[PDB]
């Protein structure tokens, strides 16, 4: 089904269609690490929390990390055997990219290669970002995690304007749905389901089938394995308690939420094993 | 990065070093874009990571093609397809005996059209100006140069301040509003859909302050009824002169009835009822170019 209203701008079915039409362009391999016999799950985890935090540093946006996570997972599913020192380098590069693509006044090449303590020169991601993005024949437009928690939380608080462009909804319950997508992004497992079944997953958690399915179009069966496995961080995330929104300097308060955020989550990804 | 022989420069500006470059073997033409990635400190520029992804996905008649693109010798070469002249050129050629009204609406449409498409993809252009708008000798024109493109979410952001050449610039960015989308592309055409009937540009000003003034004493000084929240965005001023909104009959003199009115939509004061590209297409203006497909109501 399609959750859009009607839409002014284009036929409502065809902006949804052309949507879901790209999540089948962009695959996700959720072993793509058995090419990488050396690497282990837990270090992904450990990238992608450090570059959480980097984001928070630079305050970048939620955007820009997880076309970060995005391109990193795509990538390393089209090249084989790669070492642990390595994953530092294509884990800024990706954000690199990333930043570039989304950032209106992006940081500089050197203070990428700042934060790697010295570790990655800054020519050494000039070199990287040319061959992620010639590995992933130049597809750098997906449609991110939280990319669909956006949509998602749009028209759960549309009124009869049907205006969908206009962001209008609670700043609060928006950071508290994607800070258990920020947990459960770290988890490989995650990309056995499409973004916009995970975003709808943990959607659900923090609300209900109903609102779930009127703006997400997806039917309960489509999300239930999913939201099976999301159960672990779902109570992690309940047991330890829904975050406070960040006020952040610069950054002017109805654009607070978008910026992303991190805790010690590491410790938290832990306790959904079991 | 052979076989491809350098013919012509087309030009240097914001885009970067254009060639045309015509295939050995094939006969084939294309077009060259040539970016100097020794000479950018930052790497790949934004601009060009931008374009060249959703140029990839933009995949339409109406949409200059982007080819391929060839890393080499700390060089990026990005393959578009040829077209041989820009429309500006062209209504300067034409500014003597106009441009036929046929073909007008058959530009009109076709612009229309590629727009529809990159609407419906959530890419806003944010750069529609003749000197963009390229033509072959088949009667085709087509959407170039999307280097200043954005692909907007669902909802939008505040994306970046005081886009579009000045000229085709739409007054809800020149008064400097926060959030924007597809209605700026619209704006752009309705311009250049005048300056295409008139041979001249319809509001050819020097500053932002000169291009609003420009476009009130056209349209007439918006106020809160046909502009709800125009008096409260951030460059307005209640300085401003009170002009009267001239007669379309004076401002396009050769547009019949249906042309006026579809120019009216397009340049209409409100974003939020400006005329969608879709919408564009279904007007009684192309009533004769185009016939309706069947509505299933379901
Ligand atoms: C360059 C620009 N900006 C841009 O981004 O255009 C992209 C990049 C190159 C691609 C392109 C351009 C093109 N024809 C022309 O430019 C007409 C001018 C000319 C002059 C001499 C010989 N022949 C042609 N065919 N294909 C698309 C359009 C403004």
């Amino acid at each position: 089904g399609s959750p859009l209203p009607v839409l002014s701008w284009a036929n409502r079915e065809e902006v949804w269609k052309i949507m879901l039409n790209k999540e089948k362009t962009y695959l996700r391999d959720q072993h793509f690490l058995e090419q990488h016999p050396l690497l282990q799950p837990k270090m992904r985890a450990i990238l992608l929390d450090w570059l959480m935090e980097v984001c928070e540093v630079y305050k970048l946006h939620r955007e820009t990390f997880y076309l970060a996570q995005d391109f990193f997972d795509r990538y390393m599913a089209t090249q084989e055997n790669v070492v642990k020192t390595l994953l530092q380098l294509i884990g800024i590069s990706s954000l690199f990219i990333a930043a570039k693509l989304e950032e209106i006044y992006p940081p500089k090449l050197h203070q990428f290669a700042y934060v790697t303590d010295g570790a990655c020169s800054g020519d050494e991601i000039l070199t990287m970002e040319l061959m992620i993005m010639k590995a992933l024949k130049w597809r750098l437009s997906p449609l991110t995690i939280v990319s669909w928690l956006n949509v998602y939380m749009q028209v759960a608080y549309l009124n009869d304007l049907h205006e969908v462009l206009l962001p209008q909804y609670p700043q609060q319950i928006f950071i508290q749905i994607a800070e258990l997508l920020d947990l459960c992004v770290l988890d490989v497992d995650c990309l056995e389901f499409p973004y916009g079944i995970l975003a709808a997953s943990a959607l659900y958690h923090f609300s209900s089938s109903e609102l779930m399915q009127k703006v997400s179009g997806y039917q309960w069966c489509d999300i239930e394995n999913c939201v099976k496995w999301m159960v672990p961080f779902a109570m992690v995330i309940r047991e330890t308690g829904s975050s406070k929104l960040k006020h952040f300097r610069g950054v002017a308060d109805e654009d607070a939420h978008n910026i992303q955020t991190h805790r010690d989550s590491l410790d938290l990804l832990d306790k959904a094993r079991a | 990065m052979e076989n491809f022989q350098k013919v012509e420069k087309i030009g240097e500006g914001t885009y970067g070093v254009v060639y045309k470059a015509r295939n050995k073997l094939t006969g084939e033409v294309v077009a060259l874009k040539k970016i100097r990635l020794d000479t950018e400190t930052e790497g790949v520029p934004s601009t060009a990571i931008r374009e060249i992804s959703l140029l990839k996905e933009l995949n339409h008649p109406n949409i200059v093609k982007l080819l391929d693109v060839i890393h080499t010798e700390n060089k990026l070469y990005l393959v578009f397809e040829f077209l041989h002249q820009d429309l500006k050129k062209f209504m300067d050629a034409s500014a003597l005996t106009g441009i036929p009204l046929p073909l007008i609406k058959s530009y009109l449409f076709q612009l229309l059209q590629g727009l529809a498409f990159c609407h419906s993809h959530r890419v806003l252009h944010r750069d529609l100006k003749p000197q963009n708008l390229l033509i072959n000798t088949e009667g085709a024109i087509k959407l170039a140069d999307f280097g200043l493109a954005r692909a907007f979410g669902v909802p939008v952001r505040t994306y970046t301040h005081e886009v579009v050449t000045l000229w085709y610039r739409a007054p809800e960015i020149l008064l400097g509003c926060k959030y924007y989308s597809t209605a700026v592309d619209i704006w752009s055409l309705g311009c250049i859909f005048a300056e295409m009937v008139t041979r001249r540009a319809l509001f050819p000003g020097d500053s932002e302050i000169d291009q609003l003034f420009r476009i009130f004493r056209t349209l007439g000084t918006p106020d809160e009824v046909v502009w709800p929240g125009v008096t409260s965005m951030p460059d307005y001023k209640p300085s401003f002169p009170k002009w009267a909104r001239q007669d379309f009959s004076k401002v396009v003199p050769p547009l019949d009835e249906d042309g006026r009115s579809l120019l009216s939509q397009m340049l209409h004061y409100d974003p939020n009822k400006r005329i969608s590209a879709k919408a564009a297409l279904a007007h009684p203006f192309f009533q004769d170019v185009t016939k309706p497909v069947p509505h299933l109501r379901l």
